[PDB]
């Protein structure tokens, strides 16, 4: 028989997942990208910690301790908006596709 | 009717395909992959497990010299020490201290624990790829299982389903893998009979039950402490124990493309790589002639709202006048917009409601019902949330062509500059013409 770590407190930002871990004992936290290059990373946590993960377009898979894995994907959210004024439109597309935006403009 | 389509290997995502058989009503099928498994062929090279060192009681001979013979045990050594004068709890071992020698020997054997606790070193070849496919056929849910090699076709409900070959030969498993339990690792294990001390493979056998054992523990017999009969030695610690502590992450956690790894048998599950061709033999009973099918006229579309939430956040309502009661098939005429419903019912004069998912900031698309296409368009809003636990239901927006509407600013600026060039070009042309004529 093995224990299962407490469900973490989770909040979200732009292409970002923030977790608060509350272990009783040392646990292993690890994650991988679900794309071609998994960029596998792992760490041990022996205390309450704030962990910030970056979410790729392909999606991110996160596994903590003996718990079932979580999967996350980004949405096309903006602080700018489509339509409206020309500067509102550029911000909208910049936030979603910043690389291309700088090239097209 | 033979219908051939190709879908992505992404698991848990439905795809819509249109069946076009002239003279009959267009039909729409829905396909989803429920599971894709890549099961490699393995050939066992050897078993690695813990070893035990066996040391028989030492032979102590005083007033004379001890001797021994070579043995053919997996790792054997024998040595004789001189000048030994051992004591027992009740006094000196023997009467004389002259010409005293001690005969020591030791050998390595496989542990009995190797029966249950061991790692297997395998060579991997190709995989017998197969998949579980869900198909929505004539409103019915049909589930089929088959090999993704373009063979071993299976017929269900008189429909013949052929899947594969796979567009990719990708596997998370390399040529050399080691299996301990539920954890598979990619490791360049050493050749059989070439193991080294303190490292994985220090002790090897071809099978768990085999009596043919290779070992390299660098076991060296040392001189005993004076007054004692103990047999000291120098030997490397088991490489198996070191490996278990230093295994690191297994493929289940490190594999690319979101592959799931399982053992007994070793297999890769639901790898998001490439695509899978599907061919379906459809019975004529599934086709309704256009003369028998219903027909729709006076069709129009409106959009109460649209949000590109990636989860069917768009809604559209289409008004129609039906010639008669019956069913029709609904299909998008663009790859930018996905319609959730495969089919709708039509009766008299009414309206139908469907949901859709798009990456477009401005939705511009045509909806095909029973051969009566309607153009529909509306502005879409962004989602409030940033992160979801599901994959998008739609496809990508990756073309410069799909920029939003109210982009007339681009056309106005481009046209304005183009006009300046066109005018300047005309001015120069006229002057050149006049200059040419003058001599
Ligand atoms: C078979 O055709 C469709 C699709 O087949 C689906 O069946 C369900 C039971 C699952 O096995 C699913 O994996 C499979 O794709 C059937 O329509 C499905 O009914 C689902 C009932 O559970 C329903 O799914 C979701 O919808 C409800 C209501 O919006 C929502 O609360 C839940 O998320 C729910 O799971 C959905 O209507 C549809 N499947 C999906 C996922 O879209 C249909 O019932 C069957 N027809 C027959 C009898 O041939
Ligand atoms: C006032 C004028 C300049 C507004 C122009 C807005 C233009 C420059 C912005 C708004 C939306 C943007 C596009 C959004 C989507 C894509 C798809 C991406 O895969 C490549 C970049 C591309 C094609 C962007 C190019 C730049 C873009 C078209």
């Amino acid at each position: 028989r093995v224990p299962k770590a407490r469900n973490p407190t989770v909040t979200y930002g732009k292409n970002q997942v923030i977790m608060l871990l509350y272990p009783d004992h040392p646990t292993l936290l690890s994650y991988r990208n679900m794309g071609e290059e998994p960029n596998y990373q792992e760490e041990w946590v022996m205390h309450k910690k704030e962990v910030v993960l970056t979410v790729p377009t392909e999606g991110l898979e996160v596994t903590w301790g003996n718990n079932e894995p979580y999967k996350y994907w980004p949405q096309l959210s903006t602080n700018g908006t489509a339509h409206g004024h020309p500067h509102e439109i550029i911000l909208y597309y910049y936030e979603l596709y910043p690389t291309m935006t700088v090239v097209v403009v | 009717y033979e219908h051939v389509t190709v879908i992505p290997n992404t698991v848990g995502v439905p795809y819509k395909t249109l069946v076009n058989r002239p003279g009959y009503s267009p039909m729409v099928l829905e396909m989803e992959l429920l599971s894709v498994t890549l099961e490699p062929t393995l050939s066992l090279d050897y078993i690695t497990c813990e070893y035990k060192t066996v040391i028989p009681s030492p032979y102590v001979k005083c007033c004379g010299t001890a001797e021994c013979k070579d043995k053919n045990l997996p790792d054997y050594s024998c040595k004789v020490f001189t000048g030994v004068y051992p004591f027992m709890w009740g006094g000196a071992y023997c009467f004389c201290d002259a010409e005293n020698t001690q005969l020591s020997e030791a050998h390595v054997e496989k542990s009995e624990s190797c029966k249950t606790e061991f790692a297997s070193a395998y060579r991997a070849h190709t995989a017998s790829a197969s998949a579980k496919l869900r198909v929505l056929y004539q409103g019915n849910n049909i589930t089929v299982t088959a090999y993704a090699n373009g063979d071993h076709a299976v017929t269900v409900k008189d429909a013949k389903f052929i899947v594969g070959p796979m567009s990719s030969a990708w596997t998370p498993f390399d040529n050399k893998i080691v299996v301990y339990k539920g954890d598979v690792y990619n490791m360049d294990y050493p050749p059989f009979g070439a193991g080294r001390p303190g490292q994985f493979g220090d002790i090897q056998s071809r099978t768990p039950e085999s009596k043919d054992v290779y070992a390299n523990t660098q076991l060296v017999l040392q001189r005993p402490a004076a007054g004692t009969v103990h047999v000291p030695y120098s030997q490397a610690p088991s490489g198996f124990k070191y490996w278990l502590k230093e295994r690191g992450a297994s493929l289940q956690h490190t594999a690319p493309f979101g592959c799931q790894i399982a053992t007994n048998p070793v297999r890769a599950v639901n790898c998001a790589v490439g695509n899978m061709p599907i061919s379906i033999d459809i019975p004529e009973a599934a086709f309704t002639r256009v003369v028998d099918a219903p027909s729709l006229t006076d069709m129009s579309c409106e959009v109460p709202a649209c949000t590109h939430s990636s989860d069917f956040g768009g809604v559209a309502v289409i008004k129609y006048a039906a010639s008669k009661k019956g069913k029709c098939a609904v299909h998008s005429m663009t790859n930018a917009v996905t319609i959730r419903e495969a089919e709708i019912e039509v009766e008299g004069n009414s309206q139908l409601q469907i949901s859709f998912s798009t990456a477009l900031a401005s939705a511009e698309f045509r909806v095909q019902v029973c051969s009566t296409q309607v153009h529909c368009a509306a502005e879409c809003h962004p989602p409030k949330d940033h992160i979801v636990n599901y994959p998008a239901s739609h496809t990508t927006l990756g073309v410069q062509d799909i920029s939003a509407t109210a982009m007339s600013w681009v056309q106005k600026i481009t046209g304005g500059v183009g006009l300046v060039v066109a005018v300047a070009a005309l001015i120069l042309i006229v002057v050149l013409c006049v200059s040419f004529s003058r001599h």
